[PDB]
RNA sequence: UCGAUGUCGGCUCGUCGCAUCCUGGGGCUGAAGAAGGUCCCAAGGGUUGGGCUGUUCGCCCAUUAAAGCGGCACGCGAGCU
RNA sequence: CGAAUGCCGGCAUGAGUAACGAUAAAGAGGGUGAGAAUCCCUCUCGCCGUAAGCCCAAGGGUUCCUACGCAAUGGUCGUCAGCGUAGGGUUAGGCGGGACCUAAGGUGAAGCCGAAAGGCGUAGCCGAAGGGCAGCCGGUUAAUAUUCCGGCCCUUCCCGCAGGUGCGAUGGGGGGACGCUCUAGGCUAGGGGGACCGGAGCCAUGGACGAGCCCGGCCAGAAGCGCAGGGUGGGAGGUAGGCAAAUCCGCCUCCCAACAAGCUCUGCGUGGUGGGGAAGCCCGUACGGGUGACAACCCCCCGAAGCCAGGGAGCCAAGAAAAGCCUCUAAGCACAACCUGCGGGAACCCGUACCGCAAACCGACACAGGUGGGCGGGUGCAAGAGCACUCAGGCGCGCGGGAGAACCCUCGCCAAGGAACUCUGCAAGUUGGCCCCGUAACUUCGGGAGAAGGGGUGCUCCCUGGGGUGAUGAGCCCCGGGGAGCCGCAGUGAACAGGCUCUGGCGACUGUUUACCAAAAACACAGCUCUCUGCGAACUCGUAAGAGGAGGUAUAGGGAGCGACGCUUGCCCGGUGCCGGAAGGUCAAGGGGAGGGGUGCAAGCCCCGAACCGAAGCCCCGGUGAACGGCGGCCGUAACUAUAACGGUCCUAAGGUAGCGAAAUUCCUUGUCGGGUAAGUUCCGACCUGCACGAAAAGCGUAACGACCGGAGCGCUGUCUCGGCGAGGGACCCGGUGAAAUUGAACUGGCCGUGAAGAUGCGGCCUACCCGUGGCAGGACGAAAAGACCCCGUGGAGCUUUACUGCAGC
RNA sequence: CGAGCUAGCCCUGGCCAGGGUGAAGCUGGGGUGAGACCCAGUGGAGGCCCGAACCGGUGGGGGAUGCAAACCCCUCGGAUG
RNA sequence: GUGGUUCGUGGAGCCAUGGGGGAAUCUGGGCGGACCACCGCCUAAGGCUAAGUACUCCGGGUGACCGAUAGCGCACCAGUA
RNA sequence: CGCGGGGUGGAGCAGCCCGGUAGCUCGUCGGGCUCAUAACCCGAAGGUCGUCGGUUCAAAUCCGGCCCCCGCAACCA
RNA sequence: CCGAGGGUAGGGCCCGUGACUGGGGCGAAGUCGUAACAAGGUAGCUGUACCGGAAGGUGCGGCUGG
RNA sequence: GUGGGAGAGGGUGGUGGAAUUCCCGGAGUAGCGGUGAAAUGCGCAGAUACCGGGAGGAACGCCGAUGGCGAAGGCAGCCACCUGGUCCACCCGUGACGCUGAGGCGCGAAAGCGUGGGGAGCAAACCGGAUUAGAUACCCGGGUAGUCCACGCCCUAAACG
């Protein structure tokens, strides 16, 4: 896990680049994959609604799979794992038996070779999705939904996971990646075991370049601008906040609170 | 060194030519203006 | 003088004043000699090269007969910087 | 009308002045013509040649070719022209685009939203410098040609014949279909040599009849074939997936091939045939043509970045779509239909001139500027698209003639000295390519490093190793190795081609920036921290629908600071902000009606109204520092003196820790000392009295990096002592063309006074014949700009906030 | 009414002579109990080096009713990101 | 909660209506400037309606209207160059 | 020279504002405990409020001058 | 050819010296406290770590030389 | 060699309960903590004590001993795997094949370091209440690194018999 290098150049010290040793296959599936549209950052009238975006290697999109309960009781076999571009995990080919294949978030410590299978059946094991109510608890689970039949959301960052630490009701008890706590429905899969590709918060991108190349272009900080542009612009050199910290459009950016209050999701919720 | 005027014979009609006036209100008028006082081209010709 | 009289310093080119730095001529001396002091006359000419600082000024190095003080929009940017 | 830096027009002055637009450069003969430096032809000279040559795309739109013209346009001239008039000129089933596909985006039946105008939007549709598609060599015109002609190839549609098969689609499946760097084999383009082939000719001026000299030695081409290469397994069984179905595709199993073996596709070769085909001489062309010729038509070498091509390897940042194409089946229809081959017929619209790094495009100009793709020969220097010369080809820049002043510009050289110049070595010099030796502190071990400093460099003869091509061999091409000699001041002999070291500051670094006075110590940067955000996320845009975020999910996304890395980042929560707090306080509409009132005969209608219940906010409670921020005063004390480890007391929310310190911060100030210098307000080292450093508006260091900013040496210099001479382009004279700001009028002198206080204009005096040229800048408070500084105006605008008052948002 | 200048982003194409340095990995040899590692070859990475095209605009002179309403000469920065 | 009216919250009615409530059909309902009695006026919650009125692209008539810097911007091949 | 704050037993601070009536800690002197010192305990002393002027009955206190200390400012030029 | 040496360039070691600075030694009767020696009045020492005018204080672990 | 034994020897993966602390819930009231005595702290916004649920980390009570094990450092709930050293019986094999050991190599308490993760109790530093002349200590209330885990450094010690 994670190449260094020698310092023959400079950003060539201290750079930092993923252990491809996991990636079994070198080419995309053309069946599963669509093309991706890049925004810029732009939305539907030309304007920038998100700052500091574009640039950056193009994609091929992969369209993986996150309901698993299409294909129940069928098993399949998992045939390949690939570099997915757009997003921290990694993807696995499988292979169903039914001959359908589809594009999975590959687990920790999952083999090629792996038959794997998907429904409220089915062994506890890495791969396999089942409601979240035959998972027994304490079990380490990812890519969960979190009401039914709307699809995997929670836990499918690289190296993310959730436990479930109880049962009430018709609803389970699970600690988010986050450390949230949170009540979720008996009836929403998740398949078992932690996301791996663990290792990837240890990369190091080294050098500026290798941001733009994630499509990610600089970001200038609110002090060096003019007042026009930003609450902290201003000041003759340099100078201090000189109020509490902002955004651009002026709402505090140290401490502010900005979940909606109000919300009935949250008789769902207990934790931070 | 590079000037404002980088002529394209597309863009011109893309952009000032009559079915493009046409399709914004504003434009229109820019048409029913130009065409009361008399303008003899309501559009810059092209090509 | 604001329907504009470009400001410090330098360089260039100077000209003028004398309340004289030096050279010429003087009186007095607490002037033996040499060399000084101090005041008078005298504007003819002369009045160095460097280290530092934008500096003017100043301080300093090495000299000198001496290494003068001023005015000319603090001389001079339709002459330069 | 006399004034408004008035308005519109006319004409002056400046003035025959400055200019005539690249310093690539001209000269002469002859022709035409009213007229010739300027037009045509010849000759000689110079200039481009990874162009200043040639071909595409934009844009331009008759500029194209011919005849007749010269008033205007042409920076002069014009007999010429891109100018006037007139006439001619653009030929396509295969080139480009459309009767093909889709991309961003646009549009938009369904749908959704919005006072109206309108906004969004799945499908479809439109959209190309991308995907798909069938033409190559030559000849002809004054002017068009892959367009016409000639030779040889090819596509699609319609109809028919023959043979074959369940045919059949907008549907299913395959394919199209892909990045970056490096790169194998074999070709081609392109190029060099040849003693061989072909060829007009030539022997000068001392020599040469020669294996002399000069010229040239190919192009295109179906099938078939041959050479390199791309692509692709075959059979069956099962079959629940690919929104119907499928024999297809997917998946499992079994059996064969493992390789291109077979099938297939493309490149290149050869190819029936077809075509070109020099120098030179002659002819007369404005420019082409006669013969050369019956031309020759071949070996060798170099060799792509191009081709086989979807080739191969590696890497992470992970690399379009749809149709054409093939396959599969559904309706349907199967005397259909489709597949194959052959034959006949049918084949539309638009562009095609010319310019195209520019005198035809964008820059008011025949403007030293800008403008995308391709080709871009030869020799030499290590390479090369570099530099020098040079071919094809193209040019001498649309004012000239002379003179040989000051001064200017751009160059060249310089006795002795060598930074003394100066804000500063600014500028300029020195250095310089390659081969070899050799190379420090320090370091993140890569670097530092072209460190530094040195040696070599040509020519000639002899000996000689390996490589690619060839057979292993000659020849040819490439890399060398040793020996002896020759010549000059000098051998990278001209041209292109780092000056170097010591040492601070700031910034880690390559990058970004004020188009057009700032490129930087500023921004950005990887990286640290805080903080928000459970996903119909936060946040942004939008009245909204919708969208971005993201087809992402806390190893994610947003916001803020800090800014590689090393070592670190102390103390204060009183105020402010944010976070938590069921209580208490206070509180809006609302609820509540005690009680009061108007009016009526009255039942009534109407109005007012205290307690009490009643959000958020604020108050109160607490937490919070990589949140806004803040981090003391006086007095004494040690056995010389000084100072004060110690103490006292007043205050605070707490009293500045480390480290650093006269600093990009130090006022006093050129502090004091030390170092460098003959001399140092700068610089380096240190002290601490820090006016007024101090820890993420980070503190102190740091190798490497820097067109950053200081200081110092070496080297070398016209920077200087201090100037000189020389070159060209101007300046000057002559011929041609001929502006400009400015301008109350002018017959426009000095001094000393006076004057609104700085007089050619008033006083007194002095000087002074009229008018010019080339020169200098002291004066006309010279020109320019209705002063930017400063003040005024109850003038304006950007910006801020615990100013006022509102609105969005929450 | 304007993004035919200019700033960003999206889609699709194209361009970067020539030299230099020599990371990983691979292979071999040494090492060892096995390793680490060491050496050598090969290999060919990099906001690496020098330098044309191309993109810039460091300093200086010229220009200043300009060739030019931002140009010219010399010098200089990047040049596989 | 607003708008209209002379009415700017004012004793603020009338006319209109975004929100909450929410009737009756002659003895039913609105109005005369908060509200109450009295006395009057008038019949909302559907529609149509010439003329008298505004303007002048066009035609005509007339000017103590202009006469080519005037009069339309255009007397002329002008919304042109 | 400007604005604002101060000057009180020996040292450091209250009191001044709102006129009468000067307090707090330490130090000092006397006693005590101790072998003795410090600590510790008990007692005590000590002042004209910078100064000169005025106001009042009366002034540290209200007012003005002068002298001082602390702080702030000294900009466009 | 070689050549004493001379000159130019760049390294290594050793000596001396240097504003200032670090600690150390020593010095009849200075200042501050009381760490250790008697449960030295918190058992002592100990490696390390953070702090603190100063001896030293505390954390973790160890030693008994209680 | 054969057979045979004891053991907290080491490495890995699991797992149990006791207590602490936070949380939810119930009841229930005016104090609880703390000390030499106290104060800071906590509590009517419902604390302490009590009960039921849950989460999480660390350490393993009686057995346990003046015991065992290891070369040293060191090693203690329980279970399984892999695994080192060592002793005994029998006299079966080989025939001096030994001892030590400069360098070298490796292990090496705690505390410290790096990059992640984990953080209940404890706790340098720090803040506060006390004590003192003072108290940057000793006592008390708070409390961050750290203690734990993985990987990688550090190489020290009254590392002592
Ligand atoms: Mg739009
Ligand atoms: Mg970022
Ligand atoms: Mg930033
Ligand atoms: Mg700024
Ligand atoms: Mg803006
Ligand atoms: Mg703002
Ligand atoms: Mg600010
Ligand atoms: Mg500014
Ligand atoms: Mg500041
Ligand atoms: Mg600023
Ligand atoms: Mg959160
Ligand atoms: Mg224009
Ligand atoms: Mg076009
Ligand atoms: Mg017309
Ligand atoms: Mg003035
Ligand atoms: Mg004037
Ligand atoms: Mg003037
Ligand atoms: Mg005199
Ligand atoms: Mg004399
Ligand atoms: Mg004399
Ligand atoms: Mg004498
Ligand atoms: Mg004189
Ligand atoms: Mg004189
Ligand atoms: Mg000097
Ligand atoms: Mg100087
Ligand atoms: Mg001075
Ligand atoms: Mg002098
Ligand atoms: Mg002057
Ligand atoms: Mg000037
Ligand atoms: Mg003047
Ligand atoms: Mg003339
Ligand atoms: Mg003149
Ligand atoms: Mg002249
Ligand atoms: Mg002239
Ligand atoms: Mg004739
Ligand atoms: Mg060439
Ligand atoms: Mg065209
Ligand atoms: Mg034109
Ligand atoms: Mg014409
Ligand atoms: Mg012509
Ligand atoms: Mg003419
Ligand atoms: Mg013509
Ligand atoms: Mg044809
Ligand atoms: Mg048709
Ligand atoms: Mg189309
Ligand atoms: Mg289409
Ligand atoms: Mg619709
Ligand atoms: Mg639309
Ligand atoms: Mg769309
Ligand atoms: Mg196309
Ligand atoms: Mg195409
Ligand atoms: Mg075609
Ligand atoms: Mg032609
Ligand atoms: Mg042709
Ligand atoms: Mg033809
Ligand atoms: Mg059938
Ligand atoms: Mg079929
Ligand atoms: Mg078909
Ligand atoms: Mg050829
Ligand atoms: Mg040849
Ligand atoms: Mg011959
Ligand atoms: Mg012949
Ligand atoms: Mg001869
Ligand atoms: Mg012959
Ligand atoms: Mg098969
Ligand atoms: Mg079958
Ligand atoms: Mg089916
Ligand atoms: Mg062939
Ligand atoms: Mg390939
Ligand atoms: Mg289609
Ligand atoms: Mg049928
Ligand atoms: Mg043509
Ligand atoms: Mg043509
Ligand atoms: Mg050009
Ligand atoms: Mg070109
Ligand atoms: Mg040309
Ligand atoms: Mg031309
Ligand atoms: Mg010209
Ligand atoms: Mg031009
Ligand atoms: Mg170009
Ligand atoms: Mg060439
Ligand atoms: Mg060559
Ligand atoms: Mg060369
Ligand atoms: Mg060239
Ligand atoms: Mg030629
Ligand atoms: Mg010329
Ligand atoms: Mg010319
Ligand atoms: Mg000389
Ligand atoms: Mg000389
Ligand atoms: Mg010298
Ligand atoms: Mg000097
Ligand atoms: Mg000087
Ligand atoms: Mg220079
Ligand atoms: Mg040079
Ligand atoms: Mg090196
Ligand atoms: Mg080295
Ligand atoms: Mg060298
Ligand atoms: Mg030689
Ligand atoms: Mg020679
Ligand atoms: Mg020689
Ligand atoms: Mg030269
Ligand atoms: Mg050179
Ligand atoms: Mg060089
Ligand atoms: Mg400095
Ligand atoms: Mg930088
Ligand atoms: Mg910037
Ligand atoms: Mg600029
Ligand atoms: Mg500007
Ligand atoms: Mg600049
Ligand atoms: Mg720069
Ligand atoms: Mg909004
Ligand atoms: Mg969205
Ligand atoms: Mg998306
Ligand atoms: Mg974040
Ligand atoms: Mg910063
Ligand atoms: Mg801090
Ligand atoms: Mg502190
Ligand atoms: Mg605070
Ligand atoms: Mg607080
Ligand atoms: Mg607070
Ligand atoms: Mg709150
Ligand atoms: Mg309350
Ligand atoms: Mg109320
Ligand atoms: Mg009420
Ligand atoms: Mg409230
Ligand atoms: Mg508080
Ligand atoms: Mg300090
Ligand atoms: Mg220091
Ligand atoms: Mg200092
Ligand atoms: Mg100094
Ligand atoms: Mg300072
Ligand atoms: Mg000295
Ligand atoms: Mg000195
Ligand atoms: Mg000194
Ligand atoms: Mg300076
Ligand atoms: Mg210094
Ligand atoms: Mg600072
Ligand atoms: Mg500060
Ligand atoms: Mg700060
Ligand atoms: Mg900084
Ligand atoms: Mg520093
Ligand atoms: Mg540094
Ligand atoms: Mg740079
Ligand atoms: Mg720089
Ligand atoms: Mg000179
Ligand atoms: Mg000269
Ligand atoms: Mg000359
Ligand atoms: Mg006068
Ligand atoms: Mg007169
Ligand atoms: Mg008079
Ligand atoms: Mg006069
Ligand atoms: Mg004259
Ligand atoms: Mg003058
Ligand atoms: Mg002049
Ligand atoms: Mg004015
Ligand atoms: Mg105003
Ligand atoms: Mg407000
Ligand atoms: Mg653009
Ligand atoms: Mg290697
Ligand atoms: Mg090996
Ligand atoms: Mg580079
Ligand atoms: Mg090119
Ligand atoms: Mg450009
Ligand atoms: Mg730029
Ligand atoms: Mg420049
Ligand atoms: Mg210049
Ligand atoms: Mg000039
Ligand atoms: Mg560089
Ligand atoms: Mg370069
Ligand atoms: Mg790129
Ligand atoms: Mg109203
Ligand atoms: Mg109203
Ligand atoms: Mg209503
Ligand atoms: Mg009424
Ligand atoms: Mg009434
Ligand atoms: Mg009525
Ligand atoms: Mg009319
Ligand atoms: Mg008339
Ligand atoms: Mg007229
Ligand atoms: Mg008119
Ligand atoms: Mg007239
Ligand atoms: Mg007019
Ligand atoms: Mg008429
Ligand atoms: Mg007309
Ligand atoms: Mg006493
Ligand atoms: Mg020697
Ligand atoms: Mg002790
Ligand atoms: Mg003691
Ligand atoms: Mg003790
Ligand atoms: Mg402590
Ligand atoms: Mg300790
Ligand atoms: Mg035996
Ligand atoms: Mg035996
Ligand atoms: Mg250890
Ligand atoms: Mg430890
Ligand atoms: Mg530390
Ligand atoms: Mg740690
Ligand atoms: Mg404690
Ligand atoms: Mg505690």
């Amino acid at each position: 896990a994670v190449k260094k290098f020698k310092p023959y150049t400079p950003s060539r010290r201290f750079m930092t680049v993923a252990d491809f040793s996991e990636i079994t296959k070198t080419e995309p599936e053309k069946s599963l994959v669509k093309p991706l549209k890049k925004t810029g950052g732009r939305n539907n009238q030309g304007r920038i609604t998100v700052r500091f975006r574009g640039g950056g290697h193009k994609r091929l999109y992969r369209i993986i799979d996150f309901k698993r309960w299409d294909k129940v009781g069928i098993p399949a076999k998992v045939a390949a794992i690939e570099y997915d571009p757009n997003r921290s995990a990694r993807i696995a080919l499988l292979h169903y038996v039914d001959g359908e294949k589809r594009y999975i978030i590959a687990p920790d410590g999952l083999q090629v070779g792996q038959q794997v299978v998907a429904g409220p059946d089915a062994p506890i094991q890495v791969g396999n999705a089942l409601p979240l109510r035959f998972i027994p608890v304490g079990t380490v689970v990812h890519a969960v939904e979190l009401e039914p039949k709307k699809g995997a959301k929670l836990a499918r960052a690289a190296g993310t996971s959730a436990q479930i630490q109880g049962r009430e009701g018709d609803y389970v008890i699970l600690r988010l990646p986050s450390g949230e706590l949170r009540k979720v429905h008996g009836e929403c899969y998740a398949t078992v075991g932690a996301v791996g590709n663990a290792d990837h918060k240890n990369i190091v991108l080294g050098k500026a370049g290798r941001s733009r190349w994630l499509g990610r272009r600089p970001h200038v900080r609110g002090a060096a601008m003019n007042p026009v542009d930003h609450p902290h612009g201003g000041g003759e050199g340099r100078a201090p906040r000189g109020r509490p910290p902002a955004s651009p459009w002026g709402w505090q950016t140290k401490g502010l609170k900005t979940r909606k209050r109000r919300k009935p999701s949250s008789r769902f919720i207990i934790a931070r | 060194m590079k000037r404002t005027w980088q002529p394209n014979r597309r863009k011109r009609a893309k952009t000032h030519g009559f079915r493009a006036r046409m399709r914004t209100p504003g434009g229109r008028k820019v048409l029913k203006r130009r065409r009361q006082k008399g303008r003899w081209r309501l559009t810059p010709a092209v090509r």
